[PDB]
């Protein structure tokens, strides 16, 4: 349980990492910042949606924000999930016990482990609604520890 | 998830047809009992905790399923269980809204019945509860704003049994 | 629909139908009178709308019937005029059921995908929508024309 | 919105990973209000001191409209 | 207002507002009169309505105005009384602003938590905005009697 | 329990029992005799402690049992004893286990939600509690006192 | 996020008074300009791609800008100064349907300023665009309407400026 | 986060020297107030929710505050109150039985001024609110560690003025 | 450059640089000449390049000459030859550069949506850099016209 | 100590402390006096239980204090028994906390990573902690030295 | 993150001319350093531990700071340390083998002198062991290479001073 955050080399998915910051002031045109930002941008848009969504679907704001450098990865892959486009495709086509496994699935990166698990956030389903199960599944120390 | 009016417009665009006189006619149908639905939902939303606590005053408490051994016992499963008929209750009016019960078995009664067998849940009792909500309620709303409520409480009861 | 989006916005947020949504869905159910009427205006009259419109289109935008063009020849044509009658089918829909969930969940989506691997300018789309937009307001009374003119925004909108 | 402006830095404590890391251990970033008191208490389980908050957006002593 | 949440709505989706909402500012803005005058009526006899509510309630349920009980004493039942004119007046606020957000926003976040910490009994204080509702929509008319008490239901139901 | 506490708690950090955690256990082992004498002192008089603390809570709290209260009348009375005797039970159960997983794990965790659903005051059920502590720390030697004196704090405790 | 409406409740709340018939004087101001603010929004809403395009053929086209040179000149940075108008007549538009300000001070004009400092935007290009994009909106949807744009174009280049 | 125990720890390991008679001398101390330090934990705990709501019926109640006008008036700075004040009792209760203020200095006051200046927060009423909080306390629990529990809570007055 | 990705390869996997990519910088170094060839032949000849690429994209195809069309007039047909001497100077840069990164930096982000804005038909300009691409490798050797012909068919890949 | 660790695990639970846990910080309480026994005993004797426990070392293994080894000179050797009064000045700290987390802080993150810079064999500190563990464990009674070497087995174990 | 060769393409960019003669000879004398700059980096890459070693063991070991008192004194400072050092020497060799300063100015020194003033580390025995370490990567991988790694860790220097 140390070990939640070592990343798995070559025997599981590569993890991307949004380190170099994308900083500049007065940026070079052969910048290389801005195209790896691009790339983690894609690594967010389809490990939430599982596919790179249709071009008028993808929130250009969120993607605004993350590279001017106000929101972290995690508060952007928040608005990825929290947005109309996920809840329409994930969460209003399924049954409530179902999306509330395949969100679990898609921002925790692993199923659900029992039934407390499945008790306590299909109870902040049951009183506040969606927006708290993005909310906390993202809030998780589990989140934290591993990403 | 669609009302009356999106599957009337699926139905004619499976037909690859233009909206015809029966179309028309069931459309006009919906917006003549659109405004009853309306009052019927801002009711049913008025008096949701008191719908739900008197469906458990008629039918579930001083039951053997309140008693030791029921499976409403704990504080818990009373909590869940008064959790699940809320869930009921609501998703009612959300059908009853739609003019269409495919939020139901979308949404509520897509995997309910293999969880409720998993955990032990009997099928009859919440039946009964449903039955006595939807009694409640019908009390409530008057005679046909109560029986555009039961048929979809009629629906959720029949896809859990 | 109306009661779709409304049933949705209040079932994401965990609560019931507020009263406001109550009187939006009440006012849009006794609307619907209006709403069908416009609806018979833009079905019963879709052969003059789409012959017109296609005839300005390529008035206006003679290059994709010349050739070189995406819809130069008798059968190309053919499914450029299709393609406006769905459009216009969409429209009907959209005015109908109150807002724009038929009309984007249907044909907007991937259109620009969908379009760009047939090899199709997608302006000369928002065109021939426009011009059907002139045609079938010149066809109607003056709120009936901005009514159903919203739904035809969308489509020109939602092109560009 | 009331969107606050952080410019929280945490630290280290253990683990000690060959990554460069300034990203997450220094930084300066915008979280809204709602939210903002679930953030700052992961800053205070990580341990590390928080330099300046500002409120971006929105005023104090709003009853309506946030 | 509707315009906030409609506002708000075409951001977190990223569009324009739609006609159909574009439309439901319109009918909002014409159904001001309607409004304004129900605001009027009620704000005219606001007095009135509390006495007779809170009579109506201590009536009902005699445990608040008990020995022992929460609104117990002369200042207690003035407190009580000044509660029931807060509710009420929020009830103009979301009466005239068309939507239920201001008395989301001023009244309904921590009802719970804070009357729980007074030890007030908050189906009392929905018992309480029942009998206002009543009497409220006995003083109206039939229509508008509707539209106040839409937005009276939703503070039941945000109480209970 | 301990044991099930201390068995979890090494569980998911993938070790075995730490020595300090085993001799904890060995602790309660040793002093589950004093606890099973704590049971019956608390089994044994369960009519008097009841009775009692039902009498002083309703001299407490007299608005519950007057007409408006959720315990008017016979049968609510004689529910509202029950309750007070589940709570007892519970208090038995986590004397004996050593620890509050039995009172918690059974009867505090939706306690909230299943009052308020009921319409009850959760703040005379915690001095229904304080009823039950002071007649049944009453009843015991000092540190026998303590002891049952700490799971009826963790039952008012976890009320409010 | 304040209204017209929700900015008079708001000033009413503070002082702590009750809805006076100044407030109702304000709030039927509101309603008499928000039937055409309406209409000037869907007009905008439906041509807001041909607004933008001559805003920038109008002003920003043969500069030095969109040539080399320019912070406009790489298509990355063309396509980012098309985002940038576009959400400057997105969020205007909102200022003109709530009528208030307020939305442009709290989501456009934030951090728009450091930012557009620390990547050396030119704030007088921009604002040159703002005003051309205003009078072509001016003239597309009218005069009264074209003054309520121009209030919030101009309350966004002050607050660029 | 240290402790009594840590911080003798702590202190004997930055000038390198291992444990000396002094350090044993303070460890006892500790333990010796700590036994009583774990009743009143227990104590406190067992009365949190009455300790806050006599705190706030003390000073907060019948003001300007709980009135309109303050930054106390509505529900949602009501429940911020509440929440304020419950976890200034919690993580004292933690210094009391840490025997240290060092988690206030971590936890709570890091950045809980710039906050209370930025939202207007009145750090009167607080403190007052504190200090009504601490002779409560004080009441409940004990003369020696109502004294304990009055340092913490001057600990943390004293990093909010 | 090579030098530039291999860094923040290196980087983003926080280690040093591999010997087999310090083989593969020291590769690109003596194959330095080959490459200043091929954008010395490219920058020689760039005005025929662009002629006979026009005149046979005009030739294939002809919507964007025609009346209606984008590139229309004497001003727009220049525009367009300008739009292909801005692509031909990036596929020089990028061949001398040894990667495609800056051909991606200058001109590959964002042509979809300012070409979107401007109305031009992106697979027209697909077709154009793949005359361009049949013509250079044309007058190139066969290998160096394979490696020409690997950035202009990365620059088409990424147009359509 | 124990209750830093308790608080933190209360924490990330975002619960209270468990009377489980209670106990467990009640029992540490009383078992102060032991451990200030055992650690006063181990700062009394030191210098005995260094000087053994560096000849058992350099008798054991002789290759730190080989010509070429890490520890050869006097002035290493010398700062070869200071890292040896570090550890088991770290093992007194550990001691009197009733946790091993202060050596964890102080002196157990990056040994293996700073002894890899200095060149110092980690297994051959590894076995002079394991020297210091038997004789201290050959000077306390058996009981107290159970507990001393659970902290010395502790750092061993962590060493290698 | 910019090479002599993406540095050159960004200046004649943004005046917006072609390749000229001069940038030619800039490109030739980048590869004519640049394959002893790949030499040098196989060897700083092969050494690298031993250079740090060699580093923190001229300047930072007999002071206070590996003793007590100092920032360098517990393992978990120390491996910091070591870290950091590990990191100035990578990231000089990044720069070496790119020819421009601009990864130290983008990745090294970005919020580097921030966290420095925050965490109390010593400004001046950093820039002491970056200095050691370059005249023992100067005594190891050669004279001119040796020039190379100065000016890049003078720069690290520079931006942290
Ligand atoms: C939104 C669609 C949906 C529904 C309906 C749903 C139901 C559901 N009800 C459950 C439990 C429950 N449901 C009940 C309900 C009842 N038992 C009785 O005796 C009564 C007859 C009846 C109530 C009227 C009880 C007592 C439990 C708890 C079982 C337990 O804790 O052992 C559980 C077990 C997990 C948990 O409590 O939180 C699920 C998933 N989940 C869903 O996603
Ligand atoms: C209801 C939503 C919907 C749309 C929009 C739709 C479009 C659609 N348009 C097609 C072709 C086409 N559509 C056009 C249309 C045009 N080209 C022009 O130059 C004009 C600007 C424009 C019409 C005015 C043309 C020319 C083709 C043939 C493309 C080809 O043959 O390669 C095809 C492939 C053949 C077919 O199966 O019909 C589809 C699926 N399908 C749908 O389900
Ligand atoms: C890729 C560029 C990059 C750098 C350089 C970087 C440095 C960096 N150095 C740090 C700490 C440190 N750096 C030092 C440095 C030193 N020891 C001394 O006393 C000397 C003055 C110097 C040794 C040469 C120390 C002692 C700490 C830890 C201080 C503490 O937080 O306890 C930390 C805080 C987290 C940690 O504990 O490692 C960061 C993020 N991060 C980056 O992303
Ligand atoms: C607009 C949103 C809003 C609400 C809801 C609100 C409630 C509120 N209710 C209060 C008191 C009270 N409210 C009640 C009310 C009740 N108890 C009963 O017995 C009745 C059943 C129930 C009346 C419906 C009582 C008895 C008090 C005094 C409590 C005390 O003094 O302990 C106070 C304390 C005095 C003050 O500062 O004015 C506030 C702030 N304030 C607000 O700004
Ligand atoms: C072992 C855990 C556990 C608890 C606590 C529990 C409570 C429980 N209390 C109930 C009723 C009740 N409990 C009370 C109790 C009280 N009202 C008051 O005023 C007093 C303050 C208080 C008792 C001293 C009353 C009045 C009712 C009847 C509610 C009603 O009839 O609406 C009911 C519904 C009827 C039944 O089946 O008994 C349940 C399930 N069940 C459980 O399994
Ligand atoms: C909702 C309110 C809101 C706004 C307005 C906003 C603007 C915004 N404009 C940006 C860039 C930009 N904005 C421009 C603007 C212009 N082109 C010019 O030269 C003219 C002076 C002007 C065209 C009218 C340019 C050129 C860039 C990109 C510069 C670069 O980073 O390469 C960026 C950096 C990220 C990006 O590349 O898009 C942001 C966040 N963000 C927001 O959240
Ligand atoms: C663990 C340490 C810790 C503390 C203490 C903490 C406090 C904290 N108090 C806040 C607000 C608040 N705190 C108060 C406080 C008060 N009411 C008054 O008027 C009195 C002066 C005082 C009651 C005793 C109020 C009114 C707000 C909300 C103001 C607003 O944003 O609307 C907020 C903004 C988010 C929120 O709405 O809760 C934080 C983060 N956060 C922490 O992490
Ligand atoms: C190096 C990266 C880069 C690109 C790609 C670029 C494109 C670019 N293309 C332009 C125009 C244009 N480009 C075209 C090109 C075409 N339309 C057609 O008919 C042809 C099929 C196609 C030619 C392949 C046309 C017609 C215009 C003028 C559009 C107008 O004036 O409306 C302009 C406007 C004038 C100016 O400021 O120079 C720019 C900036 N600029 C750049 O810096
Ligand atoms: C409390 C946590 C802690 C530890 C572990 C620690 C270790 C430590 N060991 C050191 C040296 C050393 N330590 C050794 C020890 C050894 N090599 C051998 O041959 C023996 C087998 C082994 C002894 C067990 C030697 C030989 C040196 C000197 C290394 C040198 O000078 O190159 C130094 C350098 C001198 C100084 O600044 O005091 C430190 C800091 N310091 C700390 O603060």
């Amino acid at each position: 349980p140390r070990a939640r955050a070592t990343q798995p080399g070559s025997l599981g998915a590569k993890v991307f990492r949004l380190n170099n910051e994308l900083p500049s002031g007065k940026t070079t045109n052969v910048s290389f910042s801005e195209s790896a930002t691009q790339k983690v941008i894609e690594a967010a848009y389809r490990q939430v949606f599982g596919r790179m969504v249709y071009a008028g679907q993808r929130q250009k704001v969120a993607e605004i924000k993350l590279e001017n450098g106000e929101i972290t990865l995690r508060e952007f892959i928040r608005a990825l999930a929290k947005s109309d486009v996920f809840r329409n495709t994930y969460w209003s086509s399924l049954y409530v016990t179902k999306a509330v496994e395949y969100i679990h699935r898609r921002l925790l990166g692993r199923p659900t482990y029992g039934r407390q698990e499945i008790n306590s956030y299909f109870d902040t389903c049951a009183k506040k609604g969606f927006y708290a199960l993005v909310d906390a599944i993202i809030d998780s120390k589990e989140y934290e520890e591993a990403f | 998830m669609q009302d009356a009016i999106t599957s009337v417009i699926n139905s004619a665009d499976v037909q690859g047809k233009y909206l015809d006189g029966s179309a028309m006619d069931k459309l006009k149908a919906y917006f003549t009992t659109g405004a009853l639905r309306v009052r019927a939902a801002s009711t049913i939303s008025a008096n949701a905790a008191a719908i739900v606590k008197e469906a458990v005053a008629k039918s579930l408490l001083y039951s053997d399923v309140t008693r030791p051994g029921g499976n409403m016992y704990t504080t818990r499963r009373y909590a869940a269980c008064i959790r699940d008929l809320d869930y009921y209750l609501r998703y009612a009016t959300y059908a009853m809204l739609a003019g269409d019960p495919s939020i139901l078995d979308e949404r509520v009664l897509n995997g309910l019945k293999e969880t409720y067998n998993s955990l032990g849940v009997p099928v009859g009792s919440t039946v009964q509860a449903i039955q006595a909500m939807k009694e409640v309620t019908a009390g409530l709303v008057g005679a046909d704003a109560g029986r555009e409520m039961g048929v979809y409480f009629d629906y959720i009861c029949s896809g859990l049994s | 629909s109306i009661v779709t989006k409304s049933i949705v916005n209040a079932d994401a947020e965990a609560r019931y139908l507020s009263p406001g949504e109550l009187d939006r869905i009440k006012a849009f159910v006794t609307s619907g009178e209006s709403r069908l009427r416009i609806a018979e205006t833009l079905t019963g009259s879709r052969e003059r709308i789409i012959k017109s419109a296609g005839d300005a289109l390529f008035q206006k935008r003679p290059d994709v019937v010349s050739p070189g063009g995406n819809a130069y020849g008798e059968e190309m044509t053919a499914t450029c005029l299709r393609d406006m009658d769905y459009y216009l089918r969409l429209i009907t829909y959209g005015v109908v059921a109150g807002d724009v969930t038929p009309i984007e969940e249907i044909g907007l989506v991937g259109v620009r995908e969908m379009y760009k691997s047939l090899g199709t300018p997608v302006d000369a789309v928002a065109q021939a929508v426009r011009e059907m937009k002139a045609v079938a307001t010149g066809m109607m009374s003056g709120d009936d024309a901005a009514e159903a003119g919203a739904y035809f925004d969308y489509v020109i909108g939602a092109m560009e | 919105m009331r969107m606050f402006k952080i410019t929280a830095c945490v630290p280290s404590q253990s683990r000690i990973r060959t990554q460069r890391e300034l990203q997450n251990t220094y930084f300066t970033k915008l979280v809204p209000y709602d939210n903002w008191f679930r953030e700052q208490q992961r800053i205070m389980k990580m341990g590390g001191k928080i330099v300046k908050v500002q409120l971006a957006t929105g005023k104090p002593g709003t009853n309506t409209g946030l």
